[PDB]
């Protein structure tokens, strides 16, 4: 057919702001046809990572239900966003499992964070881990012993969240990146977003 | 800015048993961006816990300690004859980066 | 790495101009940013000023605001500092060491008497 529908990929990768990742951005992509060959073949994206599908064949298959997930992070546990890996982000703000079909990018956005900053937020203390793409949205005085405060914080009384230093002048690892990770279902249902078919 | 207070001065502590050390600010600093270094007399300060939790190399998982918001608490296991040395408290947060006061660990016979 | 040299420093007069050059080599200079710190003899450490790699950005503490300034090189790797009519009050010893750049911080120099003197 002569005009295909396509989707705005664009705006999800370009846009002003971000949310942080204690509370992550979710959004749902359903019948469109996006080229996936433009988002590897440029050069901004520093991190292009995935290995449930090579970036050639992303075009050839298609697929249902694209769900898209962005936050930004510390660039320094960029790696802890990966199928099976451990840590603060890793089991407090967001949750990866292992059976993961989908892919990552990751890019530096040290211009477009920088002051100086300090609005930014993520989860330190919780209960315990969290279930696959769960969203950990709470407010609550964690208390280390069995005293009960409530309230105000106190002794062995926590503050759940902590900001981040994205100074403009920072090193490595400490500038803010921005990342968006892919996620969808291999056509368990009738088709909604194919790739580009060539004339 | 935000100055870092230490609670002791000075730790004339006996050899063999377990004490804590504070590092006291103003406000909350972060999760993890402080960390210690270690002057010795003489020669330039290297860094062992960082992270607030994390242990840098060279440590015989020996020195620990934990803590969150204005007040931040470092411990040992058992005292021996190494420990006699200068620990800092620091901050990366804020525009101005500060030092602790610093503490002059000594041992007694 | 040789663990960044510093410049020779000396006795000055409380007037003059002091220049503390950390050249060093062994690890890239076009991403790590540096900083320079100083301790007076038995008294609490304090970051003098910083340099940024990424762009040679300057910024440092406002409790001299208008008498630091930095210069840094990549071509021979160098990092020039300098204050402005050094004071009687000045005497220290001064570090280079590496700030705010990959996680593991480390490689505090090897540090240097950057003194004072009326005599």
């Amino acid at each position: 057919p002569n005009i295909t529908n396509l989707c705005p990929f664009g705006e999800v990768f370009n846009a002003t702001r971000f949310a942080s990742v204690y509370a992550w951005n979710r959004k749902r992509i359903s019948n469109c046809v996006a080229d996936y060959s433009v988002l590897y073949n440029s050069a901004s994206f520093s991190t292009f990572k995935c290995y449930g599908v090579s970036p050639t064949k992303l075009n050839d298959l298609c697929f249902t239900n694209v769900y898209a997930d962005s936050f930004v992070i510390r660039g320094d546990e960029v790696r802890q966003i990966a199928p099976g890996q451990t840590g603060k982000i890793a089991d407090y703000n967001y949750k990866l499992p292992d059976d993961f079909t989908g892919c990552v990018i990751a890019w530096n956005s040290n211009n477009l964070d920088s002051k100086g900053n300090y609005n930014y937020l993520y989860r330190l203390f919780r209960k315990s881990n969290l279930k696959p793409f769960e969203r950990d949205i709470s407010t609550e005085i964690y208390q280390a012993g069995s005293t009960p405060c409530n309230g105000v914080e106190g002794f062995n009384c926590y503050f759940p969240l902590q900001s981040y230093g994205f100074q403009p002048t920072n090193g490595v690892g400490y500038q803010p990146y921005r990342v968006v990770v892919l996620s969808f279902e291999l056509l368990h249902a009738p088709a909604t977003v194919c790739g580009p078919k060539k004339s | 800015q935000i100055v870092l207070t230490q609670s002791p001065a000075i730790m004339s502590v006996s050899l063999g048993e377990r004490v804590t050390m504070t590092c006291t600010a103003s406000s909350s600093v972060s999760s993890s961006y402080l960390h210690w270094y270690q002057q010795k007399p003489g020669s330039s300060p290297k860094l062992w816990i960082y992270s607030t939790s994390n242990l840098a190399s060279g440590v015989p998982a020996r020195f620990s300690g934990s803590g969150s918001g204005t007040s931040y608490s470092l411990t040992i296991s058992s005292m021996e004859a190494e420990d006699a040395a200068t620990y800092y408290c620091h901050q990366y947060h804020r525009s101005p980066y500060t030092f602790g006061g610093g503490t002059k660990l000594e041992i007694k016979r | 790495e040789v663990q960044l040299e510093e410049s020779g420093g000396g006795l000055v007069k409380p007037g003059g101009s002091l220049k503390l050059s950390c050249a060093a080599s062994g690890f890239t200079f076009s991403s790590y940013t540096m900083s320079w710190v100083r301790q007076s003899p038995e008294k609490r450490l304090e970051w003098v000023a910083e340099i940024s790699s990424g762009g040679t950005y300057t910024n440092y503490p406002d409790t001299a605001t208008g008498r630091f300034t930095i210069s840094r090189d990549n071509a021979k790797n160098t990092l020039y500092l300098e204050m402005s009519s050094l004071r009687s009050e000045d005497t220290a010893m001064y570090y280079c060491a590496n700030f705010g750049n990959y996680e593991e911080i480390a490689y505090w120099g090897q540090g240097t008497l950057v003194t004072v003197s009326a005599a």
